């Protein structure tokens, strides 16, 4: 069984280099080429790099200028990629994958790691506001307001209230801080009665909220 | 190389056949047979998987609903029958020389379902956001489809731009729907010197543009 558990996610600031692993497990690590990939928010695959473990010479997309090496330690069964001089257009998620038999060829991509998220920036880390959204249908939510980094997750009502949720994708403001709300459809007699929680995660500030959510 | 894929966008019945297609800026066909063009799915939340290689190729484990085809510039991926978890980003993938590989911009794969106007509601700032001095006013469309919308944010009757931001939720795999939130952002200053604020709404499934509005105070 074929497994890529890569290292956690990362913040860094402009002009810093950060380094990403990949640890794989389960088929002769030096008979497989492995490649990195990238993907910003919402936007498309990018290829980066390619090289075979214990013995490989890299290649590199050309266009990251020189920036982006990629090493491996085959005694750790391991593959990293080390991405310097980072820009905001750096933020991604970076993917590590294993490409084809060294006998096949260099693709295709058959696994991947879990992905490792780095955002560049020069914000610091910082938990969020949570504000209310107060209300034959009543809408209702919590605005997640100036985090950094991502992620956030919101709940409601501790998991029990799942029916009508949206929790809508964050935005990135002109700040450098995200922003989320997260809504729920109630019928409106049951107002008076019912309690609304939005419960709030932000794991990279070790933050959590509770928001009682009130008409 | 550039590959592009079109459409960017598809929607399809389910039960419905579904052609997605990838041109190469040129001839993909190593001299020996091999074409090197492979096809990815990405659903939200997940890492890629790949579906065919080669052209043709069937992953192991993949349906035999999906299938490839195309011998030099012009690929082609196809679904027998679109089952609804075939919802997600397809890439093509080109590598005939490192480190020259590329991928397309992708297409998207949505559920196709009848006409939905929103429901639209819009959301004062909290009083304990304006204790901190910025006010946001936030606009919902709930379950709408298809996805194309606009919101047009006023202000005493006077059109906003460049003050808002939006996003909108994955297709909802019960209904089919989208959701869409607009953030209008002011300062409290700037909040408190205007008495309507309006969210004004443009959807297909919508005769006339519906406007919802409230006086900042109740």
């Amino acid at each position: 069984q074929v497994q890529l558990v890569q290292s956690g996610a990362e913040v860094k600031k402009p002009g810093a280099s950060v380094r990403v692993s990949c640890k794989a497990s389960g088929y002769t690590f030096t008979s497989y080429f492995m490649h990195w990939v990238r993907q910003a928010p919402g936007q498309g695959l990018e290829w980066m790099a390619i090289t075979y473990p214990g013995g490989g010479s890299p290649s590199y997309a050309p266009q990251f200028q020189g920036r982006l090496t990629m090493t491996d330690d085959t005694s750790a069964t391991t593959v990293y990629m080390d991405l310097s001089d980072l820009t905001s257009k750096d933020t991604a998620v970076y993917y590590c994958a294993r490409g084809a038999h060294r006998s096949i060829g260099t693709t295709p991509l058959d696994s991947w790691g879990q992905g490792t998220l780095v955002t560049v920036s020069s914000a610091s880390t910082k938990g969020p506001s949570v504000f209310p959204l107060a209300p034959g249908t009543a809408a209702l939510g919590c605005l997640v307001k100036d985090y950094f980094p991502e992620p956030v997750t919101v709940s409601w009502n501790s998991g029990a209230l799942t029916s009508g949720v949206h929790t809508f994708p964050a935005v990135l403001q002109s700040s450098g801080l995200y922003s989320l709300s997260s809504v729920v459809t109630v019928p409106s007699s049951s107002l008076g009665t019912q309690t609304y929680i939005c419960n709030v995660n932000h794991k990279p500030s070790n933050t959590k909220v509770d928001k009682r959510v009130e008409p | 190389i550039v590959m592009t894929q079109t459409p960017l966008s598809l929607s399809v019945t389910p039960g419905q056949p579904a052609s997605i297609s990838c041109k190469s800026s040129q001839s993909l066909l190593h001299s020996d047979g091999k074409t090197y063009l492979y096809w990815y799915l990405q659903k939200p939340g997940q890492s890629p998987q790949l579906l065919i290689y080669e052209v043709s190729n069937r992953l192991s484990g993949v349906p035999d609903r999906f299938s490839g085809s195309g011998s030099g510039t012009d690929f082609t991926l196809k679904i027998s029958r679109v089952e609804t978890e075939d919802v997600g980003v397809y890439y093509c993938m080109q590598s005939i020389q490192v480190p020259l590989y590329t991928f397309g911009q992708g297409t998207r794969l949505e559920i196709k379902r009848t006409v939905a106007a929103p429901s639209v509601f819009i959301f004062p700032p909290s009083d304990e956001q304006l204790k901190s001095g910025t006010a946001s006013v936030v606009c919902l469309l709930n379950n709408f489809y298809p996805r194309e919308a606009k919101v047009q944010w006023k202000v005493d009757n006077a059109l906003q731009s460049g003050n808002s931001q939006e996003s909108v939720t994955e297709q909802d795999s019960k209904d089919s729907t989208y959701s869409l939130s607009s953030t209008l952002t002011l300062s409290k200053a700037d909040y408190e010197k205007h008495k309507v604020y309006a969210c004004e709404v443009t959807h297909q499934g919508l005769s006339s543009p519906v406007t919802k509005s409230f006086n900042r105070g109740e």
